[PDB]
């Protein structure tokens, strides 16, 4: 073989330059920042009413709204500060896995095993939510819907396999491929012109949503990659693994920037979500239990024991100022 | 959206009559309905409200308990049984739907309201004026006083401006003293805080001309401001 | 404290919104949601005829007063199976597997497939309905030749029934745990409605039987 | 001494019935058509251990009724309505489950919370229908001790004795052999060891602890006040400690009561 | 001879990156997270005032 063997050698070769030029870890330079203590954060508010387990929720642009999916096969946008049920839709299939909120307000998409991204309108001159789109041509279930404009939506697919759709024609802008497994979750940047997708190939990668190219491959995991998070300055993202394992990368220097990791915990992360400044890493795990990881030194700096059961969504506001989790009892906490 | 109200006519006093609103391209459900009204030519005045799921209802202190108002929503068609009119309760009746969630616009749109004549505490909100002759290309101000300082504990200053085209019903321009209502040119825009309240037009135009109106929301009974009329 | 005319209105919205979600809810508890699985080119397209009449595909058919619903796996891929959990709280998993599964090895496929659906802890306490339904094809091609062409396990006489039930007699083999879940399986044949009536028999008895473990009998 | 081992019973019976209905109002995972049942037991049991048993201890104590007439009265209609709430309750609890088990999918069509409430109600209200001799006999006597005005009426206490207890004791047999038949039958394919020891221990629970009552009720009744009184309180703590005891029998038999105690 | 080209073509891109290494992009995440330090409401408790919950 001739490909192959370049192919070795390039990504050896590779490395090594990156382990060459690679200096030190980030906890041999952060050893001397203090910690943050003990982040003993109390729930606000409990917002119920959901009647089976809840995949997946997004917070609004306003730091005040969110939504939540159950496999009830209802979503529902509450009122963060009231606790009130501002909408509650009827999705066309029960399997919900993924859910998103548009930056603007205006519209809600919503997906899972049907393979179809259906995304409804919220502002209608006739009071009701009706269905503006059904974006339809992956080969597989569907997660991790992100609206990029009010016009623009980016979604992942267990095809191995990314797209770009133009919400007004409905068709496929771009697809990026390259995955060799079902990819689980995407999270636009903060600039909107990049995401990263991790896939069950215990491997993610960087896309442009511009040119539709891979511009980056990292690995480091050992199994699946349930759950993935972008850094708040758009430099870095953190993906959480179902081996038990969070592991923060940095886009630039084509390594992992630290892992975070304890013995207590055998059981994969589900969701991973960051605080406004850059410091509280927040994962929810399968133990029923979330936690709160100091995202500089790796440290359970706290932890929002709740739910009956496994933590399945978190999403940290706009603002900061609070941090939703759901979980399959069918309840939502506001914690702050 | 078409709400079309029937029930309008000519009545001797003492009797009783009722005003439907049949409405047409939206959830009636989901909408909670008003009944203003405006007697000639002397400005906006609340009649009743009903909530979602015919709930709530409020009445206007002037005839409280002596109208009743009754939703039917699975039919689309909202009544209003009037059952004893005075020579005061002469007035075109308007048929108002109002949706209340957070975020929303409550008062966004106006039936084509009906015409009532019979034959022969509460917030009080002021307007300085009755006429202001302008001409195109003048920015203007309006201004209107309330009794109380609408600004709710929540937040929001409960400030409705609405305006009434010659011939035309009102419509609303902003729900909340500073949020313009939909389909509204963005020239408009609204000011204030504690009692006093103004409303700025920037660059008027030729059909901006009518009287305009403020009103409360701050706690039933709704009050309407005395009315100010831009002439040209 | 005193509420604002509007945010008053606001949660007389909520609680509109919050008592159709609890009534809803009512509605879904009184299906029955039964998981259809499938080997490849078992017959898939005859069984749900049967019934009274992309991803996922949820069938409904109400048969004497019971409303079933049945999620096909057929249009999924990926068998990754991050998706099945979703699947919890089921009332069966109608499996089906035909006689002619060695056309097409079929032993270790199939057992595999058995040997996940017995270990996943969300399966392991719900009975797997297994079905064997027709019967035009199943004796024409036993008598081709012994089990041995790819089933090393058994080397002796080879007859219709007796066959049959070493087939059976092996799948309780595949069941890891038989304390809490129960195979109902079915050798019919595929002429009329004798699907239908052995999926609501055994959708009755693992009803019944789940009442009782929940008045602390069974 | 007897008053302290008393109270321990009386605190204890209020504790543990708290608790259960505590779990009904938390977990929402217990909020089913087969607790509502339980909870209505546990507020009756909770009725006879805060209102009734406490006034009957004290009333062992001073050997009187040092609380008056009116209190009197309330105290003996408080004990009748709560006992014949928790009767009542176990039976149709029993109902349930066995309309359950013969009807599984028909009664899915019926088995709507709703009905369940109704159900609740209807018995509570059965129960609190004692309420109109104790205070109005006369219409239609010690001053130092507390009885009723008909407890030597021999058709009447006849009557409710049969209407009390052993019609629903009847039928409970009835309808819990006919659970256990059907039990056998499904294990039938150990199994039935343990609906056999849950049967037993509810059937005797119920009737070692309510037919000495009862008995005692029938016989002085018609012996027209030969009998003594320390008798009478012996069968009537015998009753209060089956309130007691029923929170131990049938929300513990249910894997998410004892996970839900166990969390607390 | 052109289903894996692709693939190479692409870790070819990956080898020219833009490397900045782990210490180059260590301190970058500190200086972030200490100049919002003051705008964070759970590493920093809010006063009870201010706080909308
Ligand atoms: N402890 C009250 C016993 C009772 C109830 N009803 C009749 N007798």
């Amino acid at each position: 073989d001739q490909l192959r063997q370049e192919a070795e050698q390039l990504k050896n070769q590779i490395r090594d330059a990156r382990k060459a030029c690679a200096d030190a870890t980030l906890s041999q330079i952060t050893n001397n920042i203090d910690p943050v203590g003990r982040i003993q954060m109390r729930t606000r508010r409990t917002l119920r009413g959901h009647l089976a387990k809840i995949y997946a929720m997004h917070w609004g642009t306003d730091s005040r709204l969110l939504v939540s999916a159950s496999q009830d096969g209802k979503l529902i946008i509450w009122d963060s500060y009231t606790t009130n049920k501002v909408h509650a839709i009827p999705l066309r299939s029960s399997w919900v896995m993924t859910c998103a909120y548009a930056p603007s307000g205006n519209y809600v998409a919503c997906g899972g095993l049907d393979n179809i991204c259906s995304i409804y309108n919220l502002k209608t001159r006739e009071g009701n939510v009706r269905v503006s789109r059904e974006l339809a041509g992956h080969t597989g279930y569907l997660s991790c819907c992100r609206f990029l404009d009010d016009n623009q939506i980016v979604t992942s697919s267990g095809d191995t396999t990314c797209a770009l759709w133009d919400i007004e024609t409905g068709q496929q802008t771009t697809t990026f491929t390259g995955h060799t497994g079902d990819v689980m979750s995407l999270s636009l940047a903060p600039d909107t012109r990049l995401f990263v997708s991790g896939a069950c190939d215990a491997s993610a990668k960087l896309w442009d949503v511009r040119e539709g190219m891979c511009r980056q491959t990292f690995t480091g995991h050992e199994s699946d990659i349930n759950a993935i998070c972008f850094f708040p300055n758009g430099n870095a993202f953190a993906t959480g693994s179902d081996d038990a394992t969070c592991r923060l990368f940095d886009l630039r220097a084509d390594q992992e920037l630290m892992t975070y990791s304890h013995d207590n915990i055998i059981c994969g992360i589900t969701s991973v979500s960051f605080s406004k400044s850059g410091r509280l890493l927040l994962a929810g795990y399968d133990d029923f239990n979330c936690n709160v990881w100091d995202a500089l030194k790796a440290d359970r700096a706290g932890v929002l024991a709740g739910h009956d059961n496994r933590v399945s969504c978190l999403g940290v506001t706009d603002d900061g100022m609070a941090v939703a989790t759901g979980s399959w009892d069918s309840f939502l906490k506001i914690w702050n | 959206v078409q709400l079309v109200e029937s029930g309008g006519g000519l009545v001797q006093p003492g009797g009783s009559r009722k005003l439907s609103c049949s409405a047409s391209g939206f959830a009636f459900s989901s909408f909670g309905m008003h009944w203003v009204r405006q007697a000639p030519e002397k400005g906006l005045e609340w009649v009743a409200y009903i909530s979602s799921g015919s709930g709530t209802i409020y009445y206007a202190d002037t005839v409280k308990g002596r109208f009743t108002i009754s939703r039917d929503d699975p039919k689309n068609t909202l009544f209003l049984q009037m059952t004893s009119l005075r020579s005061e309760d002469t007035a075109m009746y308007y048929c108002v739907r109002s949706i209340y969630y957070y975020g929303s616009s409550p008062f966004d749109f106006w039936g084509q309201g009906t015409t009532l004549t019979v034959s022969s505490s509460d917030i009080v909100m002021t307007q300085a004026t009755s006429s202001v002759p302008v001409t195109p290309g003048e920015s203007v101000s309006i201004s209107c006083r309330s009794s109380k300082s609408l600004l709710h504990s929540n937040g929001n200053t409960y400030l409705y401006w609405f305006l009434q085209r010659p011939g035309q019903s009102p419509q609303l321009l902003i729900y909340r003293m500073s949020n313009l209502a939909s389909g509204v040119p963005d020239r408009f825009s609204g000011s204030g805080s504690g009692t006093a309240f103004t409303l700025t037009i920037s660059r008027l135009e030729a059909e901006d001309v009518g009287v305009y109106y403020c009103m409360q929301h701050l706690e039933y009974p709704l009050t309407f401001g005395a009315g100010t009329k831009l002439e040209l | 404290c005193t509420l604002s005319a509007e945010d008053k209105a606001a949660v007389e919205r909520s609680k509109m919104i919050d008592r159709n979600l609890r009534e809803d809810g009512e509605k879904a508890a009184r299906e029955v949601k039964l998981l259809l699985l499938g080997a490849g080119e078992s017959g898939k397209s005859t069984i749900v005829k049967q019934m009274k009449i992309t991803g996922i595909v949820e069938t409904h058919f109400t048969f004497k007063d019971l409303h079933f619903k049945m999620f096909d796996v057929g249009g999924q891929r990926s068998e990754r199976k991050k998706w099945i959990h979703c699947f919890e709280g089921v009332t069966a998993i109608i499996f089906c597997v035909a006689l002619s599964d060695y056309d097409l090895n079929r032993m270790h496929e199939s057992m595999k497939l058995f040997d996940s659906i017995c270990n996943n802890k969300w399966f392991t306490d719900t009975s797997i309905i297994l079905f064997l339904n027709k019967k035009d094809l199943f004796e024409e091609k036993i008598k081709k030749s012994p089990l041995t062409i790819c089933y090393p396990e058994y080397a002796g006489s080879n007859t219709y029934e007796e066959a049959a039930a070493y087939i059976q007699c092996q799948f309780e083999d595949l069941n890891k745990r038989k304390d809490t879940k129960e195979i109902y399986t079915h050798f019919t044949c595929a002429t009329d409605t004798k699907n239908v009536q052995f999926v609501f028999d055994a959708v009755t008895d693992v009803i019944i039987k789940n009442n009782l473990k929940d008045c602390g009998l069974f | 001494p007897l008053v302290v081992v008393l109270s321990t019973i009386c605190l204890v019976t209020v504790g543990l019935n708290l608790l259960v209905l505590y779990a009904v109002r938390s977990e929402r995972k217990l909020h089913t058509v087969g607790n509502l049942y339980i909870v209505s037991l546990s507020v009756a049991d909770l009725i006879v251990g805060a209102v009734v048993m406490p006034m009957n201890i004290l009333y062992l104590l001073m050997s009187k009724w040092s609380l008056g007439r009116p209190l009197c009265l309330f105290w003996l209609s408080m004990d009748y309505v709560a006992s014949t709430a928790s009767i009542f309750s176990v039976f149709i609890l029993c109902i349930d489950r066995y309309r359950s088990v013969q009807q599984p999918l028909r009664y899915l069509k019926y088995r709507t919370k709703t009905r369940a409430s109704a159900t609740i109600l209807g018995a509570w209200f059965l129960s609190f229908l004692w309420v109109i001799p104790i205070l109005g006999w006369n219409h239609f006597r010690r001053e130092d001790k507390c009885e009723t005005d008909f407890y030597d009426v021999t058709w009447f206490k006849v009557m409710t004795a049969i209407i009390n207890f052993y019609l629903p004791t009847l039928l409970m047999l009835w309808f819990y052999a006919k659970i256990y038949k059907a039990v056998r039958q499904h294990c039938q394919h150990n199994r039935e060891r343990k609906a056999a020891k849950q049967l037993g221990f509810i059937m005797a629970a119920f009737i070692l602890c309510w037919i000495p009552y009862f008995i005692f009720f029938m016989v002085i009744a018609f012996c027209k006040n030969c009998c003594n009184e320390h008798l009478h309180m012996f069968t009537i703590w015998l009753g209060y400690i089956n309130s007691t005891l029923n929170p131990l029998i049938y929300p513990l038999c249910n894997e998410n009561f004892k996970k839900t105690f166990k969390r607390i | 001879i052109a289903q894996a080209r692709k693939l190479v073509e692409q870790l070819k891109m990956e080898a020219n990156i833009d490397r900045i290494k782990v210490s180059k992009a260590a301190a970058d995440l500190m200086a972030y997270c200490e100049a919002h330090a003051k705008e964070d409401p759970l590493l920093t408790p809010v006063p009870a005032s201010e706080n909308p919950f």
